[PDB]
């Protein structure tokens, strides 16, 4: 019921996700951080039934900051993906769920910026763009109509204001705040918030 | 299945810019995994004044908005003029009131333009009966919300709005796996409806 | 509830309590007293108490009535049809049970008549809650051909037993004796238990409770 | 579900009787000014309890009847006479039981005798000489009178014990209370009173 | 659902006064439609300043009622000295919380005195929630009976009166009254009525009759 | 609940025990489980109590008046007809155990039969109910041809007894109906002169 | 799901002693099956054991007891298990099993007769004890334990003899009214000479 | 779900409705009436399982109008509550599916406003101010700490305008628009719907 | 599955119909239910033949095994206490029901009828699966003291016959065993050889 | 209840202006129809450096908060340093996840002034620990949250804010059926925490 969004560019990934916290008819908290630090150049976006989300996060930033701290260098984006997809199916079986639906993203120095796809079930799939949640239905003709292989920074941006105004327009639930931060080679960058 | 899903919805679509409404709909009866029709036409000719829409059960559909079409054809001809677009929402709307909870599946749209101009409403089978600017309905209903909204705008130019709907009704079933087929698009302009085109989304992939 | 009758050498005895249980909490301490219709033909229910109660009302008039176009007294065995055919029907419903007795010129009668219309002809019959009680202390002291105080004594331990040894019975033991020639209002005949003294003294002060509105309306 | 409670006790010629005003649905109070208590005469009340719209409709009809049968007869009923009246009401509609359980408080037109009783939710009248409940904190509030009755009460000691009675008790249960009304009904005038009650 | 572990009814109460501790209980043990017997009391000594009474389902009672003793002597032969009261009041929440998934269906209460001799009544709840209180009436009648003693001790709807300090006269004469009376509303008490008091001078129990139906 | 009955030449023998259980308790131990139809027919109901009762009653109304409008004694086959429809209407929700038995001038003695659900059969012997199950094997082994009224008496008193020992849901007092040209001969064996095949 | 179960077992205390009895009948549902098993063991010169409900339990109930009996006399110091110990004992066998969800489909009475003193005692389904100077059970608690609670207000202390007649007497009245109930039944009877199991009595016909 | 609210001042009442339909998370109708005229100068509020109220409230519409034309002289609005609950009351046992969730409001000549409280049930109650819907739960509250018994129109148009900023604080739905209408001496009153 | 064995003077008889179902079928008509346990111990299983078998070859183990270790013959009862402990449900999914017999040179023939569940009891004779029910009145009939070999071989192979006409699991042959101090006698009884009884 | 009689609390809240954060909490317990008790200490002191709510199961939630106590005071006694608010919360969160969805009703929410300011996490049965600044729960928490929210402020004083949060719970109450008895009301200055007051809902009735 939540709202994650993630694109990928030339040489970066911008993604957003919305600040809400709720467990019944009222919210609790409008300022939810839910993006995770992977590394200096990795985030995780994780959503699904909250408490297992934020272990299972908690779990996997612990075991890479674990990685790249007993082996000098840091984990390729594509080995946190892997990494998240082995721990997620095989656990499948005796916590009976973890339910958490993810998207990693990240970018590295010679690799390129990469963007993972997760539902609760584990399945992994590169993908140039994505979302989850309720809202994710609004949101991905948008994101077909107007995205191209290669776009600018601030054109992704207006994109995604679009997209995020559109699901304001018309999505039932109430998202009156949306984080957004952007990866590149100069680390992570958090960008300006997109309230109403 | 014993014979009874028939459908739950297939992207449908209307809006009423300032040249009279158009709609469009897609093709594709979709029998639980495995496709019944590619050919299946979702807009309904109920009359030169009145166009239906068939989603959410290709049966209950189709038979309820044939009964509408006999029964408005009797309002013209005891009246001697032609239903208006809100009496026949309502007339049909009062027909799906009963067999409530009996399990109809209908998401018809009733698009006319009438003496009070353009006619749009949703007619469902648990009895929502709105009008409104901008509908779709259908399990593609989403995506196309989603380009429709992006797209709308009552002043906006005749042709234009055609490429507004096949981008949204394109969009959709590109993402759906359940809504596919030959998209249908008819404008209903001054007094009767016009047939535009029957286009194909593989030449439309070409096209986009 | 625990309701027991016998045929006694020229009549029948019956037997009820009257404690009304609503649920595990006492509705009545003397249960509306569970003895009816009219003469010669008294009867005592239970199971669900109003039904009971409103199916003895209708029999009683339907056969009041036919004993008025007769000009002869009814008899038992009537109203033993009607109870059939009517606790019948309603089958798969409420229903009620019931114990029948009475004294025509066949001399005496007792029926017990079941929910969806099981009916039998006995010399004793134990319904109620505590029946299984009461039908143990009949088959142990129960001889044909009691006397009239012999029966009264019978049924006054067989309800006796229903009361201390039962759940959902208890209360002033009521009888209910019907002869050829006599009636009794034994209401009731004994009861076993007294409520303790009130050792408290309360006695309840004038302005113990505040008061908001004071309206009065005079009408005389 | 809705809740509440009634109660009425007997007296030297004088009965009383109380309900509550809370109204909620279910969890939540709608309002704290709801009917309960009806009068059926001139010295002849009815108090209900259960869903509300049970109440209020089960309170119209007897209206509806009861003044059918007043017109007809041209006299004031009898207390037992509306006890029986009412005992078959809530019988006729037997598979759609009205969920309320009424009581009954009056007195003798022709001797102001003390009266009360109440009834099952089909019908099986309790005729008490001394107190009926109803509602869902039945429980307590029987506990409540069974210690504070006393025989032959004056008017102003019966208004005083059916008050400690009724806030002792609906205090105790979480869905009704939030104000307590109480009628007396003596051989002459009638006394209704409004207790401060913990408005929680 | 209905479990197959069936209630066995009866009724516990307890008033702390300023030196003394009622402890007293119907002795009645039943099921279904049937009393099994008269004479089973529900209230327990376990020190000469603390004694429980426990009602519910009565095999969990029995137990209980003699888990909490074993307790009770390996902590007086690994400390020498004999629990207090609130130490009997964390133990009893602790056991029962213990079989959280799978609790005794048991009411509990504890009477005895503090370490000034006040009076201490400490409730409970079947999975161990617990806390302190002057009076409460735990069991089958426990709602006949314990608003009465709310509003006879409590002095609540009690206006311009003054709060007599409760006297040992006043309590046990208000035990008599409240349990005779709960005895003809609830079907589960009856035949006997055992009360424990608790005094600096001892355990001395008392016992009357009630309604034996 | 172990009715049986037994054909013979000229006549018919009948038999059941006399015990009308609740589950494992027995509401009257003296049941008089045979019900006579006519002056000369007999039959057993068994299954249940009033679904039995009431029906069987229900086919002494009938076949009454249609005895006295044909004013000839009444054929055993059209009470077996007549009691079939009976029960076959009402197969859903009824429950039966018509073992009809009786004598006719023209067809000697006839004992039809049917379990609950209503069919047809004209056997040499009929057994039903809970016992009948327990006494398959011996009544097969025994029952001959040509056996005259006392043999069956003894037969039939031999089954009921071996029921009664092994069933848990019959007992109490066997009771008889020797059906034939004079008349019924209604007779109750009961404590020691019921057979004692002992146990060993 | 048991199986095979046995009727009721009745026993009230007397001067001098304790008296139990119980039928010989075995019974799958409604069907009457084993007509000579004794439901009824001699735990040791003091103590006897009277069984209702299943009957295999009820074995290996005397499986156990008649191991633990005969451990306890080996020891040879003239230390015994007193009634009142096996009834404790046999409350935590029955929670022991019961508190992981097996029980022991079964209600079992203990009767002793230690130190001069009669001691009866309650075991069911579910661990509930207690003590009691008459004891019913199944549908014997519903009919004879009235009648022996009603004979015992009046007269506090019964004979030997007295009390015998009260078993036998209601003994009959079950066998009247109750469907898994048989014509024949043992009497136990324990004293200071011992336990002494006695007779296939039956309900001579009356 | 949706809202409706209903505060009665001393001489009139004020109701207030938001205006969005949903089918399972779409919004079709952002413009959309929830509330229905009854005569001159009875207003009624109508929420519940779709298809039924529409249904239901132009089943009294009918009725009142006939009432009016056939007597000459206006329906009282306590004569119209009783006569809406008994019409809602009896088809409680004949129709499974009736949800509809009422508050009726208008003012009378003679006893001034009027608000009645309509809780599916069909228990019509009395209220100096009251509220239907899942936000009735967010609000009532502050309903409640801001009302007295007499309030000008301006005090009750803030409170209510206080009552719908909570909800756009607190509640999780998705509610940007409400009409607002009140009735009084002259007829009713529309007023500027709140938008945000 | 009619399985059913008599003690006689110096040995027993055992005795058991040759029926397997699988619902509506017969999965074998030739079954062997009469299993070896030892030189002198046979027993008969009935019903879940799978859960049954299994621990005859498990009970068959353990009785060899003990057999050489205390070189003697072993006691019937010593192979009546091995079913009743694993077939006191040490498994409990073992619907299964053995009547084990044999013979000792110590008490001679004995006869014991483990049921289901686990019960443990010695009988003189003993009847096992479905088709009980309808051949125990006939057996309790019958049975007597002091029979000899020929007429135990012929009550058995009657009773087995008798089960087998009325039960729809009881089909083909009769197997049987003669076990005595001298040696065993297995026959098989078929075709005309069944004893009949006249139809109805 | 055959084995069930959990006590439970409910209308619990908290906010952190300037001074320090604030608990109010009721003190009925309702066993069904039935209020247990009216003054159970809904405010779980585990130590003069942090405070606990208690809702859902009061049980669950005493022995939980219990245990944590156990846990603070360990963590003191060897690292003789304070525990965080933050590090006592994810204790917390992680001594609950496991049992997961095993019937616990927790729905406490910790407060205190730690040394990097004053802090207040809700942690609920199924593992939400999240920050925040103006929080309420139990039953009857909707309108805690309503009034709350009208009263809050950043900037709020002493007895403005002890009359905002007596007023918001006394209007919960007032509202809840499940809620009532005395109000309990704990302020959390700097470290070492004061109790206001615990004043009866009677009371603040008639003031109001």
């Amino acid at each position: 019921m939540e709202y994650l969004i993630g694109i990928q560019g030339p040489d970066y990934v911008l993604v957003a996700s919305d600040r809400v916290a709720a467990s019944n008819i009222v919210q609790m908290k409008d300022d939810h951080d839910k993006m995770f630090k992977m590394s200096e150049k990795i985030l995780l976006l994780c959503v699904g039934e909250a408490g297992d989300t934020v272990q299972f996060a908690e779990y996997i930033q612990k075991n890479v900051q674990l990685y790249k701290m007993r082996n000098g260098y840091e984990l390729s984006p594509t080995a946190a993906a892997n990494f998240t997809r082995r721990n997620l199916a095989d656990c499948l079986r005796s916590r009976t769920p973890y339910h958490v639906n993810l998207l990693l993203a990240g970018y590295d120095e010679h690799e390129g910026p990469a963007l993972y796809y997760m539902d609760y079930l584990a399945a992994l799939a590169k993908a140039p763009f994505a979302a989850h949640g309720y809202g994710a239905f609004l949101t991905l003709s948008i994101l077909d109509r107007y995205y191209t292989p290669t776009i600018s920074r601030e054109r992704a941006v207006e994109l995604l204001r679009k997209c995020l105004e559109e699901l304001q327009k018309r999505f039932i639930l109430n998202l009156p705040t949306f984080s957004v931060r952007i990866i590149d080679k100069n680390g992570i960058h958090d960008l300006d918030n997109i309230s109403f | 299945e014993p014979g009874i899903e028939m459908l739950h919805g297939t992207t449908t679509l209307a809006f009423k810019f300032r040249h009279g409404v158009i709609v469009a709909a897609d093709s594709r009866a979709t029998a639980g995994a495995y496709i019944a029709s590619q050919t299946v036409k979702k807009v309904i000719e109920i009359n030169p004044y009145l166009l239906g829409t068939m989603a959410g059960g290709a049966a209950d559909c189709s038979f309820w908005e044939r009964l509408l079409a006999r029964q408005c054809r009797i309002y013209e001809l005891r009246n001697k003029e032609r239903i208006s677009v809100a009496a026949a929402s309502k007339l049909l709307a009062n027909m799906v009131y009963q067999y409530k909870g009996m399990g109809l599946s209908m998401g018809t749209m009733i698009c006319g333009w009438d003496k009070r101009g353009p006619g749009l409403y949703y007619v469902d089978s648990e009895g929502n009966r709105i009008s409104g600017a901008t509908f779709s309905v259908g399990s593609g209903s989403v995506y196309a919300y989603g380009v429709m909204d992006r797209g709308y705008s009552y002043d906006l130019e005749v042709e234009q709005a055609y490429d507004l709907a096949r981008r949204a009704i394109y969009q959709a079933t590109y993402r759906d796996a359940y809504s596919g087929g030959a998209v249908n698009l008819y404008h209903v302009r001054e007094d009767g409806w016009i047939r535009v085109s029957s286009d194909n989304v593989a030449d439309l992939h070409e096209k986009y | 509830t625990t309701i027991a009758g016998v045929v006694y050498k020229d009549g029948i005895v019956l037997g009820a309590d009257t404690r009304a249980t609503e649920g595990m909490v006492v509705a009545d301490k003397n249960c509306s007293k569970i003895h009816f219709i009219s003469p010669n033909i008294y009867c005592c229910g239970a199971g669900t108490a109003a039904d009971t109660d409103m199916t003895t009302q209708l029999i009683s008039s339907n056969l009041e009535l036919h004993s008025l176009s007769t000009g002869r007294l009814p008899r038992v065995v009537t109203a033993n049809r009607m109870l059939k055919q009517m606790l019948f029907r309603y089958q798969g419903y409420i229903g009620a049970a019931l114990v029948l007795g009475g004294v025509d010129v066949t001399g005496p009668h007792l029926y017990s008549i079941y929910p969806h219309g099981s009916t039998d002809k006995l010399p004793y019959v134990t319904m109620g809650s505590g029946s299984l009680a009461a039908m143990a202390v009949f088959e142990d002291k129960f001889r044909p051909d009691m006397e009239e105080e012999e029966a009264k004594n019978l049924v006054s331990e067989a309800i006796a037993a229903g009361i201390f040894n039962d759940l959902g019975s208890g209360s002033n033991i009521d009888l209910c004796v019907i002869s050829k020639n006599k009636l009794d209002f034994l209401r009731p005949y004994t009861v076993p238990n007294k409520k303790g003294t009130r050792l408290g003294r309360y006695r309840c002060e004038k302005g113990t409770t505040a008061v908001l509105t004071e309206k009065i309306t005079p009408l005389e | 579900y809705n809740g509440g409670a009634v109660m009425a006790m007997k007296g030297k010629n004088c009965v009383a009787i109380a309900a509550d005003r809370r109204f909620g649905i279910q969890a939540q109070m709608v309002t704290t000014d709801f009917q309960k208590i009806f009068p059926m005469g001139d010295r002849l009340y009815i108090g209900l309890a259960g869903l509300a719209t049970d109440v209020q409709t089960v309170a119209q009809r007897l209206k509806f009847r009861l003044n059918l049968y007043e017109l007809k007869e041209g006299r004031q009923i009898k207390p037992y006479t509306l006890m029986s009246m009412v005992a078959n009401l809530l019988y006729e509609k037997r598979f759609g039981p009205y969920y309320t359980e009424p009581v009954i408080a009056g007195l003798d037109p022709k001797t102001f005798k003390p009266f009360i009783c109440s009834l099952d939710l089909i019908g099986c009248p309790m005729v008490t000489d001394d107190f009926v409940v109803s509602g869902t904190c039945a429980e307590q509030m029987y506990g409540m009178c069974e210690s504070l009755w006393e025989p032959n009460m004056d008017p102003d000691h019966l208004f005083e014990t059916i008050s400690q009675a009724m806030l002792n008790a609906v205090d105790r249960d979480a869905v009704s209370g939030m104000g307590v009304i109480v009628h007396i009904i003596e051989k002459d005038k009638i006394t209704t009173r409004t207790l401060k009650a913990r408005m929680d | 659902r209905f479990s197959p572990y069936v209630f066995n009814g009866g009724t516990i109460l307890a008033i702390a006064g300023e030196d003394f501790a009622i402890v007293a209980s119907d002795t009645r043990l039943s099921e279904g439609f049937s009393i099994h017997t008269r004479d089973s009391p529900k209230c327990y000594k376990l020190t000469d300043k603390t004694v429980i009474g426990c009602s519910g389902f009565h095999g969990d009672c029995l137990t209980l009622t003699k888990i909490i003793e074993a307790r009770l002597k390996m902590y007086k032969h690994s400390n020498n000295k004999a629990m207090t009261t609130g130490a009997i009041a964390a133990m009893l929440s602790t056991i029962l919380y213990s079989r959280r998934f799978f609790p005794y269906y048991v009411y509990n209460i504890i009477g005895g005195l503090d370490e000034e001799g006040k009076g201490a009544v400490y409730s409970f709840d079947p999975v161990g929630s617990y806390q302190r209180d002057s009076f409460k009436a735990g069991g089958s009648a426990s709602a006949m009976l314990q608003p009465l003693l709310d509003n006879q001790v409590g002095f609540k709807n009690m206006q311009n009166v003054e709060h007599v300090p409760l006297s040992l006269d006043r309590a046990m004469r208000l035990v008599k009254d409240v349990f005779i009376s709960a005895a003809e509303r609830d079907v589960y008490t009856g035949d006997a009525l055992r009360i424990c008091i608790v005094t600096k001078e001892g355990i001395r129990e008392e016992t009357v009759s009630l309604r034996k139906d | 609940t172990t009715i049986m009955a037994v054909q013979f030449d000229g006549g018919v023998v009948l038999g059941a025990d006399s015990r009308t259980t609740t589950g494992s308790y027995i509401a009257n131990r003296v049941t008089d489980k045979l019900t006579p139809i006519h002056d000369r027919i007999f039959c057993c109901r068994s299954g249940s109590a009033a679904d039995t009762q009431a029906v069987a009653d229900a086919v002494t109304y009938q076949l009454g008046f249609h005895s006295i409008e044909l004013n000839e004694p009444p054929l055993v086959h059209t009470a077996a007809s007549l009691f079939k429809e009976m029960c076959y209407r009402y197969r859903e929700d009824l429950m039966a155990g018509i073992i009809i038995a009786g004598w006719d001038p023209q067809e000697g003695g006839q004992v039809y039969s049917v379990p609950m659900g209503g069919m047809m059969v004209r056997q040499s012997f009929a057994i039903g109910g809970s016992g009948s199950s327990y006494i398959y094997g011996y009544v097969d082994a025994t029952y001959r041809e040509g056996m005259t009224k006392e043999e069956c008496l003894q037969f039939t008193a031999n089954a009921l007894a071996l029921a009664m020992e092994r069933d848990g849901s019959s007992g109490g007092v066997i009771r008889l109906a020797a059906i034939a040209e004079s008349g019924v001969e209604r007779q109750v064996l009961l404590g020691d002169q019921i057979p004692k095949f002992a146990v060993a | 799901n048991p199986m095979v179960t046995g009727t009721s077992v009745l026993g009230v205390k007397f001067e001098g002693g304790v008296v139990i009895a119980a039928d010989m009948l075995g019974s799958y549902g409604s069907l009457a099956r084993f007509r000579n098993i004794s439901r009824i063991m001699r735990v040791n010169n003091s103590t006897m054991l009277g069984a209702s409900g299943d009957y295999a339990d009820f074995q290996y109930l005397k499986q156990v007891l008649g191991q633990m009996v005969i451990d306890e006399e080996l020891l040879g110091d003239g230390h015994s298990y007193s009634p009142r110990a096996i009834h404790s004992w046999l409350t935590r066998a029955m929670y022991s099993r019961r508190s992981k969800m097996n029980p022991l489909w079964n209600t079992m009475v203990i009767g002793g007769y230690a130190d001069g003193e009669s001691f009866l005692g309650y075991v069911d389904m579910l661990g509930v004890a207690y003590e009691a100077p008459s004891l019913a059970t199944g549908y014997g608690a519903y009919l004879a334990q009235p009648l022996l609670r009603e004979v015992l207000e009046k007269q506090p202390v019964l004979s030997q003899t007295e009390a015998r007649d009260l078993v036998e007497r209601c003994m009959r009245v079950l066998y009247y009214r109750d469907a898994r109930s048989y014509n024949r039944f043992q009497i136990a009877t324990v004293t200071e000479k011992g336990v002494e199991i006695e007779g296939p009595l039956s309900t001579e016909t009356n």
